[PDB]
């Protein structure tokens, strides 16, 4: 119980402490347990779910109301596993989450792979063959959905807080040790991971105005000043608790991503950790057209889905303030045109650094149709092409005693 | 809004009108909407009441501010038993409900509780004690 | 009277300095000798911005001594942002007391 | 021209000797306190006043 | 702790004696052991570091106040190792030191080698293998700072 | 700072008017900006009262001239025990406040231990017998 | 020393002792371009870092004097770039003793830019070339028959 | 003299002589209001000696 | 790393702030990366006791020091 | 396996590990099924972590 | 070929995230590769050809 609490309440002083909050930065706090959320979002489904307490609050009260505040993302801190409920719960979530165009995040529970540990994330040869039982159906119909790619889940969680001691913070109020020998996952204070995620988006949108950037190593993924405790060990001793649960190796975080989960692992070493990739709970579908499959891979990943997400809370904001002014088909079009435009850096499109950031997309195009058989009413439709960002390589070096491009021909 | 100037220009104007209004050639100001993150999280495990009903909890802005007073304000606690090793016996039931971030600390949960508390303030006058 | 405008009444050097203040000088503990702010409390360049954004004239005292000035003078009204940077501009000018005088 | 004085209220204060005390002074107009304040400052003839 | 406190005094009476002081030089002092610098530096941490005891004093009243002393150089009087409180207390004085643009200045323990003594110094035969092992995690993770120039030891 | 010459000037003139002003080609004042170097040290250890809380404590000008002033001040004082070798025994607790720099040498620790100057004077009373 | 500390360290058999070099602690980072490097080399080192904060004490007074003046880009320009130039000193730089001692730095360049969207804020990039210090030599010498700059050729 | 630059534009008002509307567009001297300094220690000057 | 000094910057800004940071014109820091050597070899043949399982062996660091 | 888990999975594998750079093997073989065995193996191990 | 591998898998697994194009990725690589050849000096050089 006291485990429970305090990393509760230590996750969310870590996101709290972490965020440099101002008139742009908010965070909403809502006290509601998962049996609690998963009863009231249990109560309206189907049809009623338009009216449920979350979704007034989420959608209604700020993304609905006329000058409130369209949320943002949204922070689960819930370890949801496989079971019916937790598949329902994520269901639901990720029909509110996708009306109000506000990311999910959360954690997936330790059961998910069958382990409930996460130090056992080393034994399974594949992690693939871990969801092709029946017993994942649900799962898999949960992926299988266009609403999940609104739910990000960081599988490990990360180290709260340094453990009490004479060596390590010591409390000083009388002379304490917090036991805690090496492992065993237990004994440790261990912060939800989905608040490292938080304070990456918080901080991507306090500095460059966007949550574009909120995976990578170097390009703004980073978690930093992750507690270390050093214990001795047998001969030359030495050895430091890992800061998340355990060392996910490159082949190990590839085969997460493409089961659709957010892994924070930890450099080797090192207090340094980072998130590699955002991939969301989407299992993004083939497609023949080699393009089709582009747009239905792209739609899987955050960081693109928090610059479309910002855009629907700019163009709900803007217009519904344009509401009532004289407008045409043509009227439309350039307003809407010159509007999307502002957010896109043509001429500097392959030589740039930071704005790149600041400036979310390489394209826009957009196509206006008013509808028939009504005045004032349009449809239309924003192409906006992100900036790609690097997610594989795959090098064969090859020694050659002539160059095949040049020497060689 | 309507500078008052103009009130003077169109209602009974003067044959002089001087009126001053700021020359912006595009208009179109910004869309401004800062970026909110709504958290939802399970606090005060294991109420001492019937706390809150649903949809009447909302939303409360959290900041590094009102933290403390969040905390204060919503009296998270934990109840339950813990075996006793201070005296054999059995179980040890404990009631504790943190005001503050620093009620986590190993000392305030000594603090809390009401045997360990005997015991750190016997510590405190041992200690207190060998000094002066 | 100096410049026949009211475009400077602001900045330290620039016009905008209230000298010849009062300064009550009272002993304290120790070394003693420290002087009573001449405006009610001392403003940190970050709260005179911090201010100033606000759409205040704060007069802040400079430490040690009975001059005290006006960084800025900033009206009340908020100017809002525009897309062009020149139509932001043109709206931040008529926001500064220094430009309405003129 | 308006030029005057803006009270120690404004802050939420009463002194101005607890300037220092708020870690920030914009958070303190966003409450809906001040709702005529920011309508007030949003106004086109408020450059008029100075405080 | 006699030779601690004499050993206090007489270094701050060195450096007091030692320096000509005039109008151009001066030598502020505040009093704060060790545990009450990182116990005051641990309370604002993250986001509230720019509110501090330390930092109004260091840099609200004399670096930001209009017409106020930049405060110069910094001296520590303290000894750092490579320990989580210390290696907290090295990164926080980094963030005052470089946002007032006063360099910090303190003296590195013997327990930093893993040492005790600077008796032991000519013992090891390379130094720079003994901040590989991961007890040095924190320290190698501070010394990677760019805030972390504004410290000698 | 506009000499009262220019107030004779501007507000009612002479048709002689006769000021002095100090001849500068290029202005642009040197800015002083003397180097202050702020020490943070460990002082009083172990003191007898609360002492003060920070924020509190600020930074206080030290130099030659206050030095013991600052000490005395500042009260540094230092209680433990130490092992008795004047006559058996087990330890012995000794309190001692420095309230200048020659408190640290060994002969006012002498005089401030209250044993070691009932000795001390004894020596003193002897030495002192033995010369007329 | 290349561990990020500062050794004081006693000549032998007198009672002189000295700083051979001041390093911060931090680690400079290592870049393709050598001038890259270079420049991360200074920044870690004390000697220069004094001379960079001492100026951001400068210009935090003077320009925090200077608010409230017509200015332009232009303008600016000239007070910037004419105020940084006085701590240089151009003509005796290979051919001085003490005032390289004063005058810290060897060029200045200013770089200014006003803040679109806004009028009376702009953003300048001072970059000042320090006089280097000799840090360290290796020497290989060479028993030579016939000199091969000039006697070899 | 407050204005570095001045711009006047009079049309006169239709169905009506001797009325006119004007525009002053008036440009005033700037003032400093803040600056941003970043200095650099840098071993070969990059606007000039760097080329 | 973010200095501190860019907090103070973005964050509540003075009027005049004035930050330090570092010039690299092209920045891409080196990869570093040591060279470690691995070695298998018999070591211990014929313990007295089972010794260690596999795959809890490990590679242990040697040097002329330990 | 035991040893490519060592050899390329904590290490080369591993974020910010040691990619082991080469592999000595302090053993004699011969042509010998197990030695041509063993010779296999490591050949897909060590071609594997590039060692 | 071999240590080409290992500073590839490292400094590409730290470059994962960034912004990138095919283009990118030609002039990042292209220009990676290009300081451990020495072009000018191929014919006349000692020690280098090693380095």
């Amino acid at each position: 119980d006291f485990q429970q609490l305090e990393s509760a309440w230590r996750g969310l002083h870590y996101l709290v402490n972490n965020t440099e909050t101002d008139e742009q930065l908010k965070i909403r706090v809502l006290n509601i347990s998962k049996p609690e959320l998963h009863k009231t979002l249990k109560k309206f489904k189907g049809t009623t779910w338009d009216q449920s307490p979350i979704f007034k609050k989420l959608y209604e009260e700020e993304y609905g109301q006329f000058g409130g505040e369209p949320y943002g993302c949204l922070v689960g801190d819930y370890y949801f596993d496989q079971s019916p409920p937790d598949v329902e719960l994520l269901g639901e979530m990720a029909k509110i989450s996708a009306a109000m165009h506000a990311p999910f995040i959360s954690a997936a529970s330790p059961t998910v792979m069958g382990m409930g540990s996460w130090q056992e994330l080393s034994n399974p040869r594949d992690l693939t063959k871990i969801f092709t039982t029946p017993e994942y159906a649900g799962w898999r119909s949960l992926r299988e959905s266009e609403d999940s790619r609104y739910i990000g889940l960081t599988m490990p969680r990360f180290l709260a807080r340094l453990p009490y001691g004479a060596k390590t913070d010591p409390v000083e109020e009388f002379a304490f040790e917090e036991e805690t020998d090496g492992a065993d996952s237990s004994k440790y204070a261990w912060a939800n991971s989905a608040y490292a995620m938080a304070v990456n988006i918080n901080r991507s949108f306090k500095l460059y105005g966007w949550c574009s950037r909120i995976r990578g190593v170097e390009s703004g993924g980073e978690v930093q000043g992750l507690p270390a405790h050093t214990f001795p060990t047998d001969d030359g001793g030495v050895d430091m608790k890992c800061p998340t649960e355990i060392a996910i190796s490159d082949r190990r975080e590839a085969e997460l991503a493409k089961n659709g989960f957010m892994p924070l692992l930890h450099k080797k070493n090192t207090d340094f950790a980072a998130f590699i990739g955002a991939q969301s709970l989407q299992k993004p579908a083939e497609y023949d057209d080699p393009d089709a499959t582009a747009n239905a891979n792209l739609a899987a990943r955050l960081p693109y889905l928090f610059a479309t997400c910002r855009f629907a809370h700019y163009l709900k904001c803007i217009v519904r303030d344009k509401i009532g002014s004289f407008k045409e088909k043509d009227e439309m079009q350039r307003w809407l045109q010159d509007w999307i435009l502002n957010y896109v850096d043509g001429d500097p499109a392959h030589s740039t650094e930071t704005t790149k950031a600041q400036h979310p997309l390489a394209a826009a195009e957009v196509v206006v149709e008013e509808v028939e058989g009504n005045p004032g009413y349009y449809n239309s439709k924003f192409f906006l092409r992100p900036h790609y960002q690097l997610e594989g390589l795959t090098v064969s070096l090859r020694l050659v005693s002539k160059l095949p491009s040049a020497k060689e021909a | 809004t309507t500078s008052s100037q103009k009130f003077i220009a169109r209602n009974r104007a003067p044959r002089v009108q001087i009126e001053y209004d700021v020359e912006l050639y595009g208009a179109e100001k910004k869309v401004q909407l800062p970026f909110v993150m709504g958290v939802m999280a399970d606090l005060a495990g294991k109420p001492a009441e019937p706390q809150a009903a649903v949809a009447d909890r909302k939303f409360l802005e959290i900041d590094v501010d009102n933290f403390d007073a969040r905390l204060k304000a919503m009296k998270p606690r934990v109840a339950f038993n813990v075996p006793n090793v201070l005296t054999g016996e059995g179980n040890l039931s404990l009631d504790i409900t943190f005001e503050s971030m620093d009620d986590f600390s190993p000392a305030a949960v000594a603090r809390k509780v009401d045997s360990l508390n005997k015991l750190l303030e016997a510590r405190t006058q041992l200690a207190n004690l060998l000094t002066y």
